[PDB]
RNA sequence: GUCUACGGCCAUACCACCCUGAACGCGCCCGAUCUCGUCUGAUCUCGGAAGCUAAGCAGGGUCGGGCCUGGUUAGUACUUGGAUGGGAGACCGCCUGGGAAUACCGGGUGCUGUAGGCUU
RNA sequence: GAAACCUCCCGUGGAGCAGAAGGGCAAAAGCUCGCUUGAUCUUGAUUUUCAGUACGAAUACAGACCGUGAAAGCGGGGCCU
RNA sequence: UAUCCGGUAAAGCGAAUGAUUAGAGGUCUUGGGGCCGAAACGAUCUCAACCUAUUCUCAAACUUUAAAUGGGUAAGAAGCC
């Protein structure tokens, strides 16, 4: 049906998003960019395993989805149906083209074949949060998920708390301070600045 | 002991939307002219609506803005036919109120088989001293804040002045 | 509830209009046409006879525009007029005339063209304008800056403009909006105009009220009744004032001194005060809640 | 092949900057150009009468003519192999005084000061400029405290 | 100290709500005979001066938003010139000079020209 | 009645400006009135395509005769391409 | 050495435009489907769009920012006084 992944790998063209101009684009294979217990509280999942990319390459929507199932399947089988949260952090926005041959190279300009993610060197592909129990189960999940992607991707466990931007060493104190306040999957960082009436809702 | 926070009637607005044009509208314009003691204005439609049977720039409604003592007098008549009751929803958050009358002859006008029974629409722009700031030409402004009439404040003016009830629901 | 119209975003993207455009003062559309010179004129001034009527006052200024902030060569106010003769009705058309006239005379006295360009003396009211005399310094010429005033027939600005024209400034104008000119005929009386210049429109209203009801007259013309300005006294009064202006227009100010130098205002609260003030509100909240 | 249209590609060039739209504030108009004023051209979107062509934006040149509300201005425009000094009639709004020349005039004025004085004295003074010379010999006192050692830091992978 | 008239630069000047304003101003304010204009003396025009700072206006306030300006981000991202450097490629490292932008954290919150007041 | 007409509030333009898109534009360049024919007559200069020839299109002036506005001004077609 | 010009790389999207993930919060709206309701903004979920802070990820024909390399001028007798 579709072309080999070989042929759309390197980030060669300018980014060609689905827009006014580029239309009639077929929908991306991947759709659900996160799954597992996504309705979980910051506190009850701090681990944050990432699959980072080490190639400035393009990943297919097809390969993302496949990798996502692969990781989630293992996470379910391993720990449990509601024991993790996985986030895919690359959406296929770039539209990829296809000049098709039954005229020759005259007036050759592609129709939209499919979509694709462009991924920089050092950029995270997938990311998983679960417990301090469960580190090894994530690693292998991402390990298995690597095999669905072309190029090369390290698996890495971050020094953050969960899917927060905050360093896990200081996360718990900050809550004690109320620097930080739980807010679904995330956590709202409160600063000094805002009128004092906001400060009177806390400390009360 | 307030000096000029004296909530007054800035203007009274009266409109008969017949939604016809031609003769019905010319007929209804006489009713306001008998009531207010001044020629009204015909407003035209914004755009055609095949449902209502109106066309763009076709004269739908007649209306007029009464000011001063005559607006106080006509407002009084309009409340007498309504029996000095309003509701909470009849007041706008801006501190204005309004109410219908179902037939102008109730106010105190003679019917005619031609010049029939045009129901009409009172609406009262309450105001204060020094609201004109907004609408003058040169050094304009906005009327502060503790000076703006609240919904509550306009209800209590009605509850005092015209001895009204403001029934709930 | 609704979508907040005035977000962070709104204010980030927001552009203010100029300061005086905000204050509701300066029509910059008109200012550009009024004030800028033709570049090949170079640094030669472009004067304008600014006239603004305040609720209690009429100011008449002559100004050109430099880049630092348009400079004012001369001015006359309606509140000066007491010197000359005018006790009351200082925002009235007649007063506007005196105030304009006075500006012309005071201006002319600076340049030494007080003796040349006497201008119109008898006050006809008709189309008058100044012809510059050959072998003599030319006639001063500015243009009327009406401002935001709705320029209609009989507007008081044109009362001032008429005055400065009779005072001997060549300011171009038509008579299509002096009070007198008829809309549904298109001729100019210039006796109606004279009446207005002399305050006879005011005197007749005074005579009309006194005839009808004493109390309304007494209410309407309270400062006219005090100072004893009567209807029959009115025309003479303005003619005296015109002469006195015409004989001595020079402004002398008052020698202002003996000032205590005290702050009526409230000065700006220093960082450190503001910093503590929240500190005290923080403490006071804590000590307050540790009770109930 | 691209369109020859006058305004092609001036989407950004003739576009008032961020939060500087609206009234062309008045100094702009009311400042005087004589003959032989050095003047830098910079087209503007609000005023479309007397706009310069996109080629002369950025370019500086001298004023030759001054009309009522514009200024003729000789500017040099390169064309493949030949520089053509050519004369264009820009409306004031698209033009500033180029300061480039004033720093020169400041220096010549300063020279005339330093030539009048130092003549009766006898001591001749350096009027020519000189490029930044090598930075001279000097001591550095490590006052009490010794130098601070800088080990390069061990790598770690952050993302 | 501060205002009015005409301003220049146009948020350090905007917005929100809160407080305070002596004198002079500026206003709101009271009228429609005349000028002028409205469906309407609301606006506009005109004649006033009994009230009042309620509002506009000014000055201040807010762990305020916004804007302005520093730090950090970071010698990071990018990048001129160099090599028979690496790497299967993708890309990367070095040399040679140049060098940013958010988030985050500080500080600031109109200056001033001409003419005329008031605080004598 | 989700939509008719009226009224108060907010509203940096998120509308509109014949048409493609881009720019520009708020006591306007938008809308609504009033008066109009500068879309008129006539020299050269200049810009843009450029060979630095033409055409078209435009820019600044200058001389006439008008328009409009209290005026300063603006206007010799269409906000600019 | 002075001085203008710039909107590409980068960056940004808790700034506009457009795209786009997630949960917190919200009878804003209202609905369509429910379950417990005669029915009830009653209770309970829900999914629609909208909104209040956050959050994931983007742009040749988006952008508040904004490089490097780069293009003008100027650096005197044709000047000063
Ligand atoms: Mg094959
Ligand atoms: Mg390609
Ligand atoms: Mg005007
Ligand atoms: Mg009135
Ligand atoms: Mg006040
Ligand atoms: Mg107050
Ligand atoms: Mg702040
Ligand atoms: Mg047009
Ligand atoms: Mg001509
Ligand atoms: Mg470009
Ligand atoms: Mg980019």
């Amino acid at each position: 049906g579709r072309r080999p992944a070989r042929c759309y790998r390197y980030c060669k063209n300018k980014p060609y998003p689905k827009s006014r101009f580029c239309r009639g684009v077929p929908d991306a294979k991947i759709r659900i960019f996160d799954l597992g217990r996504k309705k979980a509280k910051v506190d009850e999942f701090p681990l944050c395993g990432h699959m980072v990319s080490d190639e400035y390459e393009q990943l297919s929507s097809e390969a993302l989805e496949a990798a996502r199932i692969c990781a989630n399947k293992y996470m379910v089988k391993s720990c449990g149906k509601d024991g993790f949260h996985i986030r895919v952090r690359l959406h296929p926005f770039h539209v990829i083209r296809i000049n098709k041959m039954l005229t020759g190279m005259r007036g050759a300009f592609g129709k939209p074949q499919g979509t694709v993610a462009r991924v920089h060197i050092g950029q995270v592909i997938m990311s998983i949060r679960t417990k301090l129990q469960n580190k090894e189960h994530v690693v292998e999940a991402l390990r298995r998920a690597k095999f669905k992607f072309p190029g090369r991707q390290k698996i890495h466990i971050s020094k953050k708390w969960g899917f927060t931007k905050f360093n896990a060493d200081e996360f718990e104190d900050m809550v004690a301070e109320k620097r930080l306040i739980p807010d679904g999957c995330g956590v709202k960082y409160i600063p000094n600045r805002g009128p004092l009436d906001k400060w009177r809702a806390l400390h009360s | 002991e307030n000096p000029m926070r004296e909530l007054r009637i800035r203007k009274l607005c009266l409109n008969i939307c017949v939604g016809e044009s031609g003769d019905r509208l010319t007929r209804a314009a006489k009713v306001l002219e008998q009531l207010t003691g001044q020629t009204p204005v015909f407003s035209k439609a914004r755009y055609t609506v095949r449902s209502f049977g109106i066309r763009r720039n076709e004269k739908i409604a007649v209306h007029c803005t009464v000011r001063g003592a005559k607006a106080e007098e006509i407002l009084e008549k309009g409340l007498k036919v309504r029996e000095y009751e309003l509701r909470k929803n009849n007041f706008s958050d801006t501190g204005n109120f309004g109410f219908g009358i179902q037939e102008h002859i109730d106010l105190g006008i003679k019917y005619d088989p031609s010049i029939g029974i045009y129901g009409l629409d009172f609406y009262v722009v309450l105001g204060r001293p020094g609201f004109s700031i907004a609408d003058k030409k040169r050094r304009t402004g906005c009327i502060g804040a503790k000076h703006r009439i609240s919904k509550e404040e306009a209800m209590r003016w009605f509850q005092q002045k015209y001895d009204g009830i403001i029934l709930p629901g | 509830f609704v979508k907040v119209v005035k977000n962070k975003a709104y204010f980030k993207r927001y552009q203010v209009k100029f300061r005086r455009r905000r204050e509701g003062k300066t029509d910059y559309y008109a200012r550009k046409r009024l004030v800028i010179q033709d570049k090949n004129k170079y640094n030669t001034p472009k004067y304008r006879m600014i006239v603004r009527v305040t609720n209690r006052d009429i100011i008449c200024q002559i100004a050109y525009a430099r880049i630092e902030g348009d400079m004012i060569v001369c001015a006359a106010y309606a509140h000066e007029l007491p010197k000359y003769g005018v006790k009351v009705g200082l925002t009235n058309y007649a007063a506007a005339y005196c105030t304009g006239l006075l500006l012309a005379r005071r201006l002319l006295n600076r340049f030494g063209m007080d003796k040349i360009y006497e201008g119109q003396v008898e006050v006809t009211g008709d189309e008058y304008n100044v012809e510059s005399i050959d072998g003599q310094p030319g006639a001063f010429t500015c243009y009327l800056d009406a401002g935001l005033a709705r320029t209609t027939t009989g507007n008081k600005v044109f009362g001032a403009l008429k005055g400065a024209v009779d005072g001997g400034l060549s300011i171009p104008h038509s008579t299509k909006r002096f009070p007198g000119y008829d809309s549904e005929s298109k001729e100019f009386n210039a006796e109606v105009h004279r009446k207005h210049i002399m305050g006879q429109n005011v005197a007749d209203y005074m005579r009309y009220l006194m005839e009808e009801d004493e109390d309304a007259y007494k209410k309407q013309f309270s400062q006219y009744i005090k100072n004893n300005v009567t209807p029959d006294m009115m025309e003479e009064m303005y003619k005296k004032a015109h002469a006195a202006i015409r004989e001595n227009p020079v402004y002398e100010k008052k020698p202002k001194r003996e000032v205590k130098k005290k702050r009526w205002n409230r000065p700006k609260m220093s960082l450190a005060q503001k910093k503590d003030r929240v500190a005290q509100k923080k403490a006071s909240f804590l000590r307050a809640q540790e009770r109930a | 092949t691209n369109t020859k249209g006058k305004r092609r590609g001036t989407r950004y060039m003739f576009s008032r900057p961020f939060r500087k739209h609206g009234v062309v504030p008045l100094a702009t108009y009311m400042r005087i150009y004589k003959k032989g004023d050095i003047v830098d051209i910079k087209g503007m979107g609000t005023v479309q009468k007397g706009m310069p062509h996109k080629c002369y934006h950025g370019k500086t040149g001298r004023v030759y003519n001054v009309t009522q509300h514009a200024v003729g201005i000789v500017v040099n425009k390169q064309v493949k192999g030949k520089i053509l000094a050519k004369r264009i009639n820009v409306r004031i709004e698209h033009i500033k005084h180029s300061k480039s020349r004033d720093s020169f005039l400041k220096r010549v004025k300063e020279n005339d000061q330093k030539k009048k004085e130092a003549k009766e004295k006898g001591t001749w003074v350096q009027l020519k400029r000189q490029p930044a010379p090598p930075r001279e010999a000097h001591f550095v006192r490590t006052n009490g405290k010794e130098p601070e050692l800088l080990e390069p830091i061990p790598y770690e992978f952050m993302a």
